[PDB]
């Protein structure tokens, strides 16, 4: 019975570390810059 | 812990609730992680528990009178008996609904649960010094009952009934609790009653509402005559041992919560409902006695029969003297033995058979005798055969009615008596008198008149027990009528 | 403000709740008036424990209690209720007349 | 001069509210509208707990009778709801006209009951405190009924979680007497 | 320094009777509270979009001003404009009343949050009672728009959100219950002055961890950030039948409870008006400090400055954890709640009670 | 409003918008309370009549109309 | 007697003023509408047909079940309060008591926790 306590607190704790590593990435996304254009101000080169 | 907050405290005289409370602990504990495949040692230590629970108040009964709780319990002699009075009509009711309520198809753990909650309750309001504690055990007392009638699950008639007693219950609980507002606002603030009491010699019209508004739901638990149209539509549609608990249990616990506290509430003003009490037990006796003649229903006989013997126990509380309230005290306790007998033979009958109408009782000399024997022997000392306990008790009873100076509540007694012996002998002769040839359908194919299957030999030995005891208690009483006696020189 | 007119309304109330308790046209509204006849008493407590009483109050404390009394009464006579609409199709409190005499 | 005006005038207007939404409740004949009234005569008693002294024992007024009763009135009013057509019975104004009389006799007793007995008015002021003292009372006074409440709602939730069960399995008992009894039902039958 | 103390004598001097002037002192402070929390939702619309925006690698709203920070008040302004629609049904002030219910008592609880010693509303006994009392409300005015909204879809998504709102609340009164222990108080001027006596070692962050995690889980269940419940069953909860006008009722009544919770965990906790270095060091190194008011300005500035900071902390904290977290669904967010935050919660206001009656030194005594 | 909640199984339309990311299509959900019991779908909001735009058309008249036959690809039926 | 606490006025004062300004803005977004209300043809919300189904719902327990544990925990927590508030030189016989309160009340929600009390399948 103690075996599913400890398989369930590890499962707690990896979720948290998921949680820890999306909090991480959301970090991440925040350093580059927008790669979107303006309207009518930079419009696209047709081919 | 300290040694001094605990001697303050005096907890000492709560070791029987502290231990039922322990065992219901137990019981669910073991409901929870068991299941339904140990209901064959719960109910077996639920009566050792009941018995290590009764056991003990002998040495709480060789002790001083102190208070506890900094003046909220009393501890007497009287608190004891009828704590004692209360675990012996909740043992027998064990010993009645173990095999009645695997019969039903409920689980047993969640009924004894509410069962055990019901006699600690009423072990609590057996003594009830303080006015908010009388209020919360009361209603305990009531939610238990509430919650005892719809066990049926979707049985029309119990469900049907529930409704109609929650209602009549909350009319008086709301009643009750106006009238103990008023006598809360009519001093000076205590709480206490002999604080309350102290200060309420002035005779003012709002102490005779407030006695009033107060007698109401007390006598709504009391089922006397105003108050008593719950019972025949509750009684017949409830289940039996449910019925059996409440028809002695919460009646003992009404009459001990009438007694305290006018006792401790009111010594001016007797006089003023003592021709109310005289009005109810005259009204009570002639309407029980006289509409029960015309009920075809058994357990509907039963039940008027039950309003009519409530109001004997009022010409003991009629009276001021102090022989009068010894006459209730032996009344209840043979009318405990009377009632658990008479609901352990309906029991059987309607376990064996199934429906237990009148007519059909004919035809029980040949198939099983003890069980029409013990039935005898039960309704003849409900009807007042003198071999039997209760006449005993009610020649103790017109004996103090007639030296108190009632001589007409004791007329009328004898009457109603009269009356009510024609349709107290009524079962009987449809049982030991019906020739062959006679009896209704049902009754010729019996296959069970040995007992072998889950746990009937309890339920059989209980009844031999309650036979044996109520015909040992009319020839052999001389400890009673003295542990009746000590334990009611305490009244004032 | 004076004690004798929140008694006043305490009376008033609790005859609305007998009323209401008495006719009702239903069962919840049954269970609500209960909850105005219980109301009621706790303005009656209120209003004694502000006036009559001193610095060691209690009323309060047996208001506290009657509202956990009131609502406990709420949930069983809910439990109650419940049932009949499993059991039974109608809802109406006149349609129970099985357990007669 | 001028705070007991508005106090008596903030009376005045909740027991106005009092009385109305009482009113409301049970002549108006829908049941969602009496549980809104009901709900408002919670909220105006709140305000008249406010107005005199109490504030915990209000604020549990508020909490108890706002988030968890009413909701769970509602909840049973949302629960049952049933197009049906109540039948005119044969017998209904007697029955009002006596419940009137007998309401109109109480009040009448009440009041006579009021204005006949006097009361001891004290003349000190109230504590400005109201959670100490009471939660001081708890383990002096009344120690018992502070666990036998917890008792009886520990009896109240396990019988409401009785009453409250699907019962979706089916399993027959073995049979003991002549006629079987159906799972989950009473021996007694009727005729 | 007080303004009310000379705007009475101010008043006294140009003669009056003392009861008419100062009955009309407070409205302008209680319409000023209510004009900064309108700002305070301006701002907080623009920030989660914006944030929102700069997660996903864009650009919010422009072209509407600078930046367009004018956008949550073009929506307000536009949102009051739109035509009100009713459905085929009954109870058309039923409906109307029932955004009215949900939105009164929420912003009703206004009078709890303070700001500093005196730039606060009401402090009397037990404000935490106001708080929870008065939010655990809106589950009765939100199935009065269910009933009212007359759909078979609405109303059990109403049903559903009012189940799921209802029982995140014993586990934020047993944290509220866990801190007012050690306190020995209910209102929040003694718990901001137990943790502002000392510095960053008497904050109730690290004297109750769990509480601190309990209350911010409850937080973000109750204000409706990580259940989705605005897909829902058909198409959304308790949506698709009102106008503009209920809708940015609503809007607003959801960032108004937002930036209630974002100030009142941060109080509760954290701590606003609070330093890390003590007052008293920096009073007795600069000069006299008892009735100089030109240092007194600065640091009740400091002190809005430091509630504000924790405020917009919590609020970037909770926008941002809303899409780092994936969506889970009612059914588990209840169970995770039922058998995660009461139970911890118990034991933890056990431990806390076990530690306060061990060595009663570093705690509320 | 009308709403009679009552002992019998619930009827769940969903419509043919679904405005996520589906077409259109009309699903009738039966059910008894938390699950599925059963599902009718309902087509004939895209029915465009493709093979009557070939009865009549030559190879090279027929490519835009069998790109848009199937959005995602095209090039798979061309 | 007399009324005298910490204050009530702002109570009453915020709740008139946060009480006038909703229907007040409801009267300005009546005043400022396009045309007026009455809509011609009033129907229901579907998605993209007509009714075709029922006005009913499927009879469940799971709503009232979770009111019933709520109420039963609001009820137990409003009894919780007293005694943390007053637990600044009570003692530890209180602990105690409230130590088997709680236990109890634990015991209550085992109860609640093992059988099908409160389950969304
Ligand atoms: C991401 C989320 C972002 C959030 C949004 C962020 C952007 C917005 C941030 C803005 C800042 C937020 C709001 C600041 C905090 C709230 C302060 C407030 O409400 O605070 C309320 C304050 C009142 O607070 C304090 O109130 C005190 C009175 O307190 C008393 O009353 C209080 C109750 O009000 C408490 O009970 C307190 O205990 C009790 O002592 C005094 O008045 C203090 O001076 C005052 O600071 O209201 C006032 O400021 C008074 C109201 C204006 C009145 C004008 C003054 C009157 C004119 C005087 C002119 C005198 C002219 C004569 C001059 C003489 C010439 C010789
Ligand atoms: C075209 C439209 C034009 C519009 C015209 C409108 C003009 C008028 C509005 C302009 C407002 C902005 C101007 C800023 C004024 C700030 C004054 C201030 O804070 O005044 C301070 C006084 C201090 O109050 C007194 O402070 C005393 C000292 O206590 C202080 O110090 C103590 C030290 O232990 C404690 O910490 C205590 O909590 C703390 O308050 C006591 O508290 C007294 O009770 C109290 O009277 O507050 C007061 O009276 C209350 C003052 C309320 C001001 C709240 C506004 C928010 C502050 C602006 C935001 C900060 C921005 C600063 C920008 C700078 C950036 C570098
Ligand atoms: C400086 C302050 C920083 C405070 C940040 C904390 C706020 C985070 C709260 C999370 C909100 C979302 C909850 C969703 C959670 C979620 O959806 O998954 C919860 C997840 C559920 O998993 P399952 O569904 O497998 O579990 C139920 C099943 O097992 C059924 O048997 O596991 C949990 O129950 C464990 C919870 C641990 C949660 C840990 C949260 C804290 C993580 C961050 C710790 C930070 C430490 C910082 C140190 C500097
Ligand atoms: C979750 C399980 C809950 C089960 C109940 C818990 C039982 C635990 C404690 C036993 C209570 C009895 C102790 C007497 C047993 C006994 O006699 O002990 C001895 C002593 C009382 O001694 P006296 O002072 O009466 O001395 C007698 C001697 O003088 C004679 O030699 O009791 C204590 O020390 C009191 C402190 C116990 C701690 C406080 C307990 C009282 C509060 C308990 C709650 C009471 C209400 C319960 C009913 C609702
Ligand atoms: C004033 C009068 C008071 C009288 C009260 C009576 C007191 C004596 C009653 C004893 C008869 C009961 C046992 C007979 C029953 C008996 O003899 O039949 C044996 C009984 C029935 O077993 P079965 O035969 O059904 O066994 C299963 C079969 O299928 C296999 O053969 O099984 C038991 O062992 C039950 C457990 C009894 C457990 C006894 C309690 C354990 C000790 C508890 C310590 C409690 C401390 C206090 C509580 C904290
Ligand atoms: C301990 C303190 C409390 C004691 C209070 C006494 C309570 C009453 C006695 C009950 C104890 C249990 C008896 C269970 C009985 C038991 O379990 O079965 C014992 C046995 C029945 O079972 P067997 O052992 O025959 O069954 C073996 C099976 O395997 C066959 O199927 O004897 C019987 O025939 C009993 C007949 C009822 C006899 C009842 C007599 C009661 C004593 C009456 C004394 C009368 C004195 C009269 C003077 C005029
Ligand atoms: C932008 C403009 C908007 C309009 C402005 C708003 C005006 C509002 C206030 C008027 C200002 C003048 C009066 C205040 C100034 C004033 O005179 O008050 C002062 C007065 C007494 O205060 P103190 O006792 O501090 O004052 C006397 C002391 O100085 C010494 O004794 O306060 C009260 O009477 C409190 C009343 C609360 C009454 C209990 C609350 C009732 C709440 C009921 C909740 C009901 C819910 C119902 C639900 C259906
Ligand atoms: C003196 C003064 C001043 C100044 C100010 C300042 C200096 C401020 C600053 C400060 C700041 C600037 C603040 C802010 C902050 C924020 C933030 C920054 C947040 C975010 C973050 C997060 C929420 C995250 C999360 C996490 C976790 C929890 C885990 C791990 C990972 C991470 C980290 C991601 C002024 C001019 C105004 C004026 C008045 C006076
Ligand atoms: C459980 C069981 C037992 C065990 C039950 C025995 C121990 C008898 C139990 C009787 C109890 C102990 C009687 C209690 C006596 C009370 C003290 C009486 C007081 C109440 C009176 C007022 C009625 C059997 O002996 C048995 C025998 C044959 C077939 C099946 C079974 C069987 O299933």
């Amino acid at each position: 019975f103690l075996n599913q306590i400890t398989n369930y607190a590890k499962e707690a704790v990896q979720s948290a570390k998921y949680i820890g590593q999306g909090l991480s990435v959301t970090f991440d996304h925040m350093r580059r810059r927008p790669i979107t254009v303006q309207y009518p101000y930079e419009k696209l080169i047709p081919s | 812990d300290l040694v001094t907050l605990a001697g303050q405290l005096n907890a000492g005289t709560i070791l029987p609730e502290t231990i039922l409370i322990v065992t219901l602990l137990v019981v669910l504990l073991a409901d929870l992680i068991q299941g339904r495949q140990a209901d064959r040692w719960t109910p077996y230590f639920a009566i050792v528990g009941l018995g290590g629970a009764i056991a003990t108040m002998i040495p709480l009964w060789t002790q001083p009178a102190t208070i506890s709780f900094f003046g909220s319990f009393i501890s007497d002699h009287l608190s004891l008996f009828f704590r004692g009075l209360i675990a012996l009509s909740a043992l027998g009711t064990i010993l009645m609904s173990i095999r009645y309520v695997e019969q039903t198809g409920s689980s047993l753990g969640e009924f004894m649960t509410i069962l055990l909650t019901a006699t600690v309750g009423g072990m609590f309001i057996a003594g009830a010094q303080e006015l908010v504690f009388i209020f919360v055990a009361l209603e305990t007392l009531s939610i238990a009952s509430y919650l005892l009638t719809g066990y049926t699950k979707r049985d029309s008639r119990s469900n049907e009934a529930a409704l109609k007693y929650l209602l009549i219950g909350a009319a008086s609980s709301a009643i009750f609790l106006y009238g103990s507002s008023l006598l809360y606002g009519l001093s000076g603030g205590h709480t206490q009653l002999p604080a309350i009491a102290q200060a309420l010699s002035s005779e003012s019209l709002g102490l005779v509402v407030a006695l009033v508004f107060v007698i109401a739901g007390i006598s709504f638990k009391i089922s006397a005559v105003p108050f008593h149209q719950w019972t025949p539509d509750v009684y017949e549609g409830a289940p039996t041992p449910v019925v059996a608990f409440l028809s002695v249990g919460s009646k003992a616990a009404g009459f001990a919560l009438a007694i305290r506290f006018l006792t401790l509430a009111f010594p001016s003003v007797t006089d003023q409902w003592q021709l109310i009490f005289t009005v109810l037990a005259i009204l009570s006796m002639i309407l029980g006695n006289v509409v029960a003649l015309a009920q075809t229903s058994m357990k509907r006989m039963l039940a008027y029969s039950s309003i009519g013997q409530a109001g004997f126990v009022m010409i003991g509380f009629v009276v001021g003297t102090e022989a009068g309230y010894a006459s209730m005290l032996f009344y209840l306790l043979v009318y405990l033995f009377m009632n658990l007998g008479a609901f352990t033979c309906v029991i059987l009958f309607s376990l064996r058979t199934g429906t237990d109408q009148i007519s059909e009782y004919a035809g029980l000399y040949q198939k099983d005798p003890l069980l029409t024997l013990g039935l005898s022997l039960c309704l003849l000392s409900l009807g007042g055969i003198p071999p039997l306990a209760g006449f005993f008790g009610k020649i103790y009873l017109f004996w103090a009615g007639w030296q108190a100076g009632a001589y007409g509540l004791v007329l009328l007694g004898l009457l109603t008596s009269v009356i009510s012996i024609y349709y107290y002998i009524r079962v009987v002769k449809m049982m030991v008198v019906k020739e062959p040839q006679e009896m209704s359908e049902a009754v010729r194919n019996y296959p069970e008149v040995s007992w072998s299957s889950f746990g009937l030999r309890p339920l059989q030995v209980g009844l031999v027990m309650t036979v044996i005891a109520t015909s040992l208690a009319g020839i052999l009483a001389n400890p009673l009528f003295n542990l009746v006696n000590t334990a009611v020189w305490d009244v004032p | 403000m004076q004690l004798t007119y929140v008694l006043i309304l305490a009376a008033l109330l609790f005859c609305i709740g007998i009323y209401g308790l008495v006719t009702s046209r239903n069962a919840v509204r049954v269970l609500m008036s209960i909850e105005l006849l219980l109301n009621a008493v706790n303005l009656n407590l209120i209003g004694f424990a502000n006036y009559l009483d001193g610095q060691q109050i209690k009323g309060q404390v047996f208001a506290v209690f009657v509202i956990t009394v009131a609502a406990a009464e709420a949930a069983v006579g809910l439990a109650i209720i419940l049932a009949i609409y499993r059991n039974r199709d109608t809802v109406d409190m006149e349609k129970f007349n099985l357990l007669k005499w | 001069d001028l705070a007991t005006l508005t106090q008596t005038i903030t009376f005045f207007a909740l027991a106005a509210a009092v009385i109305i939404a009482a009113l409301g409740v049970v002549l108006l004949d829908n049941v969602v509208y009496s549980a809104f009234l009901l709900g408002g005569v919670f909220l105006s008693i709140a305000g008249l707990y406010i107005l005199m002294n109490a504030d915990f024992v209000s604020a549990a007024q508020i909490l108890i009778y706002v988030g968890a009763v009413n909701v769970l009135i509602l909840f049973a009013i949302m629960l049952v709801n049933k197009r049906e057509t109540y039948t005119p019975v044969p017998g209904r104004w007697l029955r009002q006209g006596g419940a009137a009389v007998v309401s109109l006799g109480v009040f009448a007793l009440l009041t006579k009951m009021i204005l006949q007995t006097p009361w001891q008015l004290s003349s000190v002021p109230p504590t400005p405190d109201s959670i100490t003292t009471i939660g001081q009372h708890f383990f002096s006074d009344f120690l018992l009924p502070f666990e036998l409440a917890s008792v009886l709602l520990l009896m109240a939730l396990i019988g409401a979680v009785v009453l409250a069960r699907r019962e979706l399995v089916l399993e027959p008992e073995p049979i003991l007497g002549e006629e079987v009894v159906p799972p989950l039902e009473l021996p007694e039958r009727p005729r | 320094i007080d303004l009310q103390g000379q705007f009475i004598s101010a008043l006294q001097s140009l003669g009056l009777s003392h009861d008419l002037a100062k009955l009309l002192w407070l409205p302008l402070p209680m319409l000023m509270m209510l004009i900064v929390a309108t700002v305070g939702v301006l701002v907080a619309v623009w920030l989660e979009r914006k944030i929102s925006a700069a997660v996903q690698q864009r650009i919010g709203p422009e072209y509407i001003g600078p930046l367009g920070i004018l956008a949550p008040l073009a929506d307000g302004l536009k949102l009051i404009f739109k035509e009100d629609v009713l459905p085929a049904n009954s109870d058309r002030w039923l409906f109307t009343l029932g955004p009215a219910v949900v939105v009164i008592p929420v912003f009703l609880s206004y009078i709890i949050v303070p700001f500093g010693q005196n730039l606060l509303i009401s402090n009397l006994a037990m404000g935490v009672f106001l708080w929870i009392a008065l939010s655990s409300i809106a589950p009765i005015g939100l199935l009065m728009a269910g009933y009212a909204s007359n759909n078979k879809y609405s109303l059990l998504g109403g049903l559903r959100a009012a189940a799921q709102s209802i029982s995140y609340e014993i586990p934020l009164a047993l944290a509220v219950l866990a801190v007012a222990m050690m306190s020995n108080g209910l209102g929040t001027v003694e718990i901001v002055e137990q943790q502002s006596q000392y510095g960053i070692l008497s904050w109730n962050v690290w004297r109750q961890p769990i509480g601190f995690l309990v209350f911010w889980i409850a937080a973000l269940a109750e204000c409706e950030r990580l259940p989705f419940d605005l897909e829902e069953e058909l198409v959304a909860g308790y949506q698709t039948e009102y106008a503009g006008m209920k809708f940015a009722l609503f809007y607003l009544g959801a960032y108004v409870n937002l930036v209630l919770s974002a100030l009142l965990v941060s109080v509760l906790y954290f701590g606003g008006w609070s330093f890390p270095i003590p007052l008293e060091t920096i009073a007795n190194l600069l000069g006299v400090s008892e009735t100089n008011p030109f240092l007194q300005i600065a640091f009740a500035v400091l002190g809005i400055t430091m509630t504000l900071i924790k405020a917009y902390f919590f609020v970037f904290l909770a926008i941002l954890l809303r899409w780092t977290v994936p969506r889970v669904r009612i059914d588990q967010l209840l169970d995770l709640g039922w058998k995660f935050l009461l139970p911890v919660g118990l034991v933890n206001l056990l431990l806390t009670a076990g530690l306060k009656l061990a060595f009663p030194v570093a705690f509320g005594g | 409003p009308k709403i009679e909640t009552r002992t019998e199984p619930m009827v769940i339309n969903m419509g043919p918008h679904h405005p996520s990311m589906h077409g259109v299509l009309r699903l009738m959900v039966t059910l008894d309370g938390e699950d599925v019991i059963d599902c009718e779908p309902v087509i004939g909001y895209l029915h465009r009549g493709m093979e009557k735009i070939a009865e009549n058309r030559t190879n090279i008249m027929f490519i835009p109309y069998v790109s848009r036959w199937d959005y995602a690809a095209g090039m798979f039926n061309e | 007697t007399v009324f005298v606490l910490s204050g009530y006025e702002y109570f009453l004062g915020f709740l008139i003023i946060c009480s006038l300004v909703p229907v007040l803005a409801l009267a300005a977004s009546a005043l400022l509408r396009p045309k007026s209300g009455r809509m011609i043809r009033l129907t229901t919300y579907e998605s993209g047909m007509e009714p075709i189904g029922g006005a009913w719902i499927q009879f469940n327990v799971r709503y009232y079940m979770f009111a019933l544990v709520f109420v039963i925990f609001d009820v137990e927590t409003v009894f919780l309060y007293p005694w943390a508030v007053a637990f600044h030189q009570l003692g530890l016989l209180a602990f105690i008591e409230a130590l088997i309160f709680i236990a109890i009340l634990v015991v209550a929600l085992v109860y609640a926790w093992r059988k099908r009390a409160l389950e969304w399948s």
